[PDB]
């Protein structure tokens, strides 16, 4: 591993 | 527009109300909250002037906690002209006598603090329940249980029923625990805890005036991914952490009192051991929740921590295993920290090192969480931006403002939009990273945020309720949410339209998270459509229900002067009792409670104690009781316990170790009964 | 005369615990000691009463210790 | 004869540290330096220094772990105080303190402690 | 000093200190009952004993052997032990063994030293019976062993304290310990005073107590005493204790100079500085407040000048 | 500041058993020039008047 | 309220007026003793007061 894995730079506010 | 805010017709309709029949105020947040109440103040006013012997009235505002009493008490002193009081226990409040209490109660037409302090007030006669003219009970919620209002409120009982004040039940939230399940009932109990029923908005442009005063913001999820692979110095730490746990249990530290668990079933390791276990679960616990960064941030704060308690301490003992837990501290922080700079030397860029580390070497809650940051606060005006940001534990609110204000400097374009600020209740902790020994920053957290000094305030259940701040712009609610009443308060805090409100859960957790969500706004709905069809003009509950709530607990003692032990007050005085008993600070010693064994039980109280709990005291050998008493077979561990509290306090009482005001004797009453005796030739000189 | 004022193995039973015990160790209440003891420090006179100051307050305090004890 | 405003607030400190050193042994701050950035303090030793105490702590020619330990804090002058600390424990329980400008105290058995502290140069140095 | 204690009593009625009961006349208050259920004598000896490990050790340091030994365990126990359920604590019995000591202290002074002035008299009474004096009789006759009691601060205190005092040879000198200039050598004298526990003193007094219920006899407690205070009798008589501010104020030759207190944390310090032997000497006294720090700079100067003049 | 040119010399005497004290004041005396200077350069405020 | 000059070039310019002297401290052979003479006048004005 090593590392934290990455995210997406393009996650959303869901209305919820 | 006027400096006098004006009462509207609903809030005169309430208060009206109120005048008729007391009951419970449900509204949602605003300043007409408080407004409400102060009008209904403002109208059993008359009897204020005249003086307390005559039958003059007086008003009682009880509360929940000291910063929200003192805002209530400031605002009724800048709404009214009457003369008001703050009393809260850290004032002094206990060491007051008789004469001056009593004319102080003359002076101050009106009374605000926290339940406790006038519990205490009203079961010591200083005040009589006709003496009052309306008792207020803001955060009506916080009626659960053995909690002071709803005993203060069983406290009626005794006084004649004609004589009792106006009780007003103002509350933001109904429901407080989990209890969803038949919500009705729960309601109704808690009206026959109070002496009135629920009134709240039914009406459509009734509930658009209150919104006048009142907000219905939006909510937003927000959902990052997990995964449960760890990094090899996870497990490496770990390691250490678990040997030191082991070479600490058998440090053997000097003699130290026995600690037990809540039932005195099991035992405990000392609380010098304890408290240190507990500084290094929590950081393991900040460890695996925001990253390795986060867990340098929060083995900082550790440095600080270890080094005021070493710094603190005296037996020499402590001071080294203190010295110890802080070397290991820093070898954790080495270690920590080698493994991020050997990864950090790809860039050298201070900012985009501390970027790339915040980025990688972090959760993805935490990522997510600052990339909810990035997008809503990019460019943005500071002034703007005012949000709250809500954690489970204390130091994950010290954690996650050096991870902001590191996170800040990290950022040119964020670089002055915000300003992070965080605060923790009791149990409070040394809010620094550099044990930064004096500090000339008077103003406190609350006073920044409310001035707008801080547009962030990062805390942890202690900014969700009572406590008087702006419209807050945004809020992130960073851990799931426990209860309704919190999810409740905490959209509240949220105060502007069009709002922010983000729940921060994990993608696979979803269902679980949002099935919750429908539980909460069912519970709300349910409590909506009760309050609106549910009604009787009684109003008020009978006698028989009356009692009926509040039969079951064991009955207080009550003199002929008018005092009244409470039962469940029975262990705080008798623990203050032992606390005023020694003479030297190494006498001090807590009684020492026992549960006797089924054989012991059995052979002491015959074949009637079968299947129900008895506790022993042993006073303090300084005392001059040493009779063990025994308390009464009950059902349960507390209930014995209690009761054993309870028939120690009456043999202190019989024994003349209380003043018939169930306090204990101080010095002063001991020389004054026997100057009579001992001391009369002195009259003859004009003195005693 | 007061010549301590400024301006001018078997332990040995102690006198007072003597005749506390016996009545044959008995002594008069003497004359000048009793003007010893009226006589304060402030008159200059040859003798005053502080000897028998410090062992009237030793006395008092014990009888006083042991009334309040009973 | 006159005496600089400097020298003497620089003795009145001395005064003080030197009180809060001897009455306790320790816990009084002689780096000086950055509240957490003494936590480098180790790193920051003389590169000769460095270098023999490493060639040390990964020596085998040392017979036994124990001297290797002496000659890896000998490279750095330290001074080690072993000693026991009562405890519940059969075998009994070990304390070492090292000494710097910086306060440093282990806990292990006599059996591991002198690892326990080898390692603990081993992440310093490192 | 005519009539004895059983006349003495009935002057306090007669000038109205106390007030008459019918059933205890006044001068039967030398008959003093132990009364109340806080003491219970059917306690067998074997549970006692139980307690006291060593008892005859304990005696034989002690000089005096009991017949009642629930007094004693009394007087042993500290209030912070908790598993003793018989007696009460100390308390009750160290303030009697107070009035007690003093009475007899003051008789045998009072007797045996008419030649000197009475300032010095009652400068002598209070030397010899304060706290600090019975702590360290305490400590030499090894009866700090025997103090039943569970608190780690006071058995700390207790150890450093007879550490000190052997290091001492158990005299009564001044409760003072030098840091720098055995002291390891530097350039700055550096003193602070020792912190002397109130517990052994009580526990000793409270013993005296135990002593007389158990005898009745004062004549053998005065004889305990004696036996006790011998050696400190012997020294101070010739060299009477005043507060040590006054003695190196009132010494011949030292002319004392005494600063400001400095503050600096909590720790406060006073600096002293007196000739010696010609020769001009500066000492620094640390403590926890202006007057400790004073005392404790007056402690090493005169240690200094002790040891100067030879 | 009223040795008002170059290289002026400030003098004071203080006694031996005064001179800490002294040392002390003197310091805390810089150390709060020190801190209203910071203040001054630091504080930023909108209305310019009470 | 204050106002006050802030800029490091105006910190610079400053030292134009505002030349601060180098302080430094004597230190005396505090001693109480003194000649007889000083009591005998003090006993002669507390007996003429």
């Amino acid at each position: 591993i090593d590392r934290y894995e990455q995210v997406s730079k393009d996650f959303e506010f869901i209305k919820i | 527009e006027d400096v006098e805010i004006k009462p509207r017709g609903y809030q005169l309709r309430l208060v009206d109300h109120l005048t008729k029949s007391n009951g419970i105020v449900y509204l949602p947040t605003g300043s007409g909250k408080t407004f409400v109440a102060i009008l209904v103040l403002k109208r059993f006013s008359q009897d204020f002037d005249k003086p307390i012997e005559s039958g003059g009235k007086r008003a009682l505002f009880m509360c929940n906690t000291v910063e929200l009493a003192r805002q209530q008490a400031m605002a009724v002193r800048r709404c009214t002209n009457f003369k008001v009081g703050f009393y809260v226990g850290e004032q002094g409040v206990d060491d007051w006598t008789r004469g001056m209490w009593s004319d102080e109660i003359k002076k101050n037409q009106v009374l605000v603090g926290t339940a406790q302090v006038f519990l205490d007030m009203v079961t010591q006669t200083y005040v009589a329940l006709s003496s009052l003219s309306v008792v207020i009970i803001d955060e009506c919620h916080h009626g659960t249980g053995h909690h002071p209002f709803r005993e203060f409120m069983r406290l009626f009982t005794i006084a004649n029923q004609t004589k009792l004040p106006r009780v007003v039940g103002l509350t933001g939230v109904l429901i407080k625990g989990n209890e969803i399940t038949n919500v009705a009932t729960k309601l109704k109990e808690l009206e026959i805890t109070y002496r009135g029923n629920i009134i709240t908005v039914s009406d459509t442009k009734e509930m658009e005036n209150v919104m006048l005063y009142a907000t219905k913001p939006t909510e937003v999820m927000v959902s990052f991914p997990h995964q449960e692979q760890v990094l090899t110095v996870t497990r490496l730490i770990s390691a250490e952490i678990e040997k030191f746990y082991v070479s600490l249990d058998l440090m053997n530290i000097g003699v130290q009192p026995i600690r037990r668990s809540k039932s005195l079933q099991c035992l405990r390791d000392p609380s010098k051991k304890s408290f240190v276990k507990q500084l290094f679960n929590d950081f393991l616990y900040q460890m695996k929740e925001y990253g390795i960064y986060a867990a340098s941030i929060a083995i900082i704060s550790l440095i600080v921590e270890f080094d005021i308690k070493r710094r603190q301490a005296e037996t020499l003992s402590v001071k080294l295993m203190h010295r110890t837990a802080l070397t290991l501290c820093e070898k954790i922080r080495h270690l920590l920290v080698q493994k991020l700079q050997d990864m950090t030397y790809d860039d050298d860029d201070d900012n985009v090192n501390t970027e790339e580390v915040i980025m990688n070497f972090s959760t993805p809650k935490v990522q997510r969480f600052l990339m909810s940051l990035k997008v809503s606060f990019a460019d943005k005006d500071p002034k703007d931006i005012c949000c709250l940001v809500f954690v489970e534990r204390r130091y994950t609110c010290k954690c996650i403002y050096g991870l902001l204000l590191n996170y800040i400097q990290s950022t040119p374009e964020l670089r002055n939009v915000l300003t992070p600020q965080f605060m923790v209740g009791r149990n409070n902790i040394s809010p620094d990273f550099e044990s930064v020994l004096e500090r000339k920053w008077q103003k406190s957290a609350i006073q920044q945020f409310r001035d707008g000094n801080a547009n962030l305030m990062i805390c942890s259940s202690v900014l969700e309720e009572g406590i008087d701040v702006q419209a807050c712009n945004h809020v992130f609610i960073l851990d799931p949410v426990k209860t309704f009443n919190m999810y409740v308060q905490s959209k509240g805090r949220a105060r502007t339209t069009e709002a922010k409100f983000v729940l921060f859960t994990a993608d696979k957790e979803r269902e679980k998270t949002i099935q919750q969500i429908y539980q909460y706004r069912k519970a709300h709905n349910d409590i909506a459509e009760y309050l609106k069809d549910r009604v009787l003009e009684k109003t008020e509950p009978e006698l028989y229900e009356i009692k009926g709530h509040f039969q079951d607990d064991i009955d207080p003692f009550t003199n002929e002067n008018g005092a009244v032990l409470l039962p469940n007050n029975a262990l705080a005085i008798l623990h203050r009792y032992c606390q005023t008993i020694p003479t030297d600070a190494f006498g001090f010693v807590i009684p020492w409670f026992h549960v006797l064994q089924e054989d012991e039980r059995d052979r002491i109280f015959g074949v009637s104690a079968k299947g129900k709990h008895v506790i022993s005291i042993n006073m303090p050998v300084n005392c001059m009781l040493r009779d063990t008493i025994y308390s009464d077979p009950m059902d349960n561990v507390k209930t014995a316990k209690i009761s054993a509290a309870f028939k120690a306090c009456k043999v202190l009482y019989s024994l003349g170790e209380l003043n018939e005001r169930f306090v204990p004797k101080t010095l002063k009453e001991r020389v004054a009964s026997i100057a009579d005796v001992h001391f009369e030739h002195w009259n003859k000189y004009g003195d005693s | 005369i007061d010549y301590s004022l400024k301006r001018n193995g078997k332990v040995k039973p102690l006198l007072i615990l003597q005749k506390t015990v016996s009545k044959e160790h008995i002594t008069p209440a003497e004359q000048g000691e009793f003007l010893a003891a009226i006589t304060a420090s402030s008159a200059a006179d040859v003798f005053d009463m502080e000897r028998l100051e410090i062992l009237g307050n030793s006395f008092l305090k014990l009888s006083a210790t042991l009334y309040l004890a009973s | 004869m006159e005496e600089s405003m400097e020298e003497l607030e620089a003795l009145r400190r001395k005064k003080f540290t030197t009180y809060w050193e001897l009455k306790e042994a320790g816990s009084v701050d002689h780096t000086g330096m950055r509240l957490c950035d003494r936590h480098n303090y180790f790193k920051n030793f003389y590169p000769t220094l460095k270098k023999e105490a490493i060639e040390a702590i990964n020596s085998d020619e040392y017979e036994s772990s124990k001297d290797k330990a002496m000659d890896v804090m000998s490279s750095l002058k330290i001074t080690p105080k072993i000693s026991e600390v009562e405890s519940s424990s059969l075998v009994p329980l070990l304390s070492v303190e090292l000494n710097c400008a910086f306060d440093v105290v282990l806990m292990a058995k006599e059996t591991d402690i002198y690892d326990h502290i080898i390692d603990y140069f081993r992440t310093m140095l490192i | 000093k005519n009539y004895g204690l059983q006349h003495a009593f009935k002057m306090l009625e007669y000038f109205k200190i106390c007030r008459a009961d019918i059933d205890k006349p006044l001068t039967q208050l030398l008959n003093l009952e132990l009364g109340g259920k806080k003491m219970r004598a059917n306690v067998n000896t074997t549970e006692i004993d139980g307690f006291l490990i060593n008892h005859y050790y304990l005696e034989k340091n002690l000089g005096y052997t009991f017949k009642d030994r629930r007094y004693l365990l009394q007087a042993l126990t500290h209030p912070s032990y908790p598993t003793n359920r018989i007696t009460g604590s100390y308390q009750e019995l160290e303030f009697i063994g107070n009035a007690i000591l003093d009475f007899l202290i003051s008789a045998y002074i009072f007797e045996n030293n008419t030649k000197m002035n009475p300032g010095a008299l009652t400068d002598l009474r209070s030397a010899l019976v304060n706290n600090t004096t019975l702590a360290c009789i305490c400590v030499r006759h090894r009866l700090h062993f025997f103090i039943l009691a569970e608190n780690a601060k006071l058995s700390e205190i207790i150890s450093k304290f007879v550490n000190f005092q052997e290091s001492q040879g158990h005299r009564v000198t001044n409760y003072v310990r030098i840091l720098l200039e055995v002291p390891p050598k530097g350039e700055f004298n550096m003193s602070t005073n020792v912190d002397v526990p109130k517990a052994l003193g009580d526990v000793l007094e409270a013993l005296i107590a135990a002593v007389y219920l158990d005898c009745r006899d004062l004549q053998r407690t005065w004889e305990v005493i004696f036996n006790l205070f011998e050696p400190e009798l012997q020294e101070f008589t010739r060299k009477v204790p005043i507060n040590h501010i006054r003695q190196l104020v009132e010494h011949k030759h030292a002319k004392p100079v005494f600063s400001s207190p400095i503050v600096e944390g909590e720790t406060v310090m006073v600096s002293c500085q007196f000739t010696c032997m010609e020769k001009t000497i500066k000492v620094y006294g640390f403590g926890s407040n202006k007057d400790q720090a004073k005392l404790s700079a007056a402690k090493h100067a005169l240690q200094q000048l002790s040891k100067c003049d030879a």
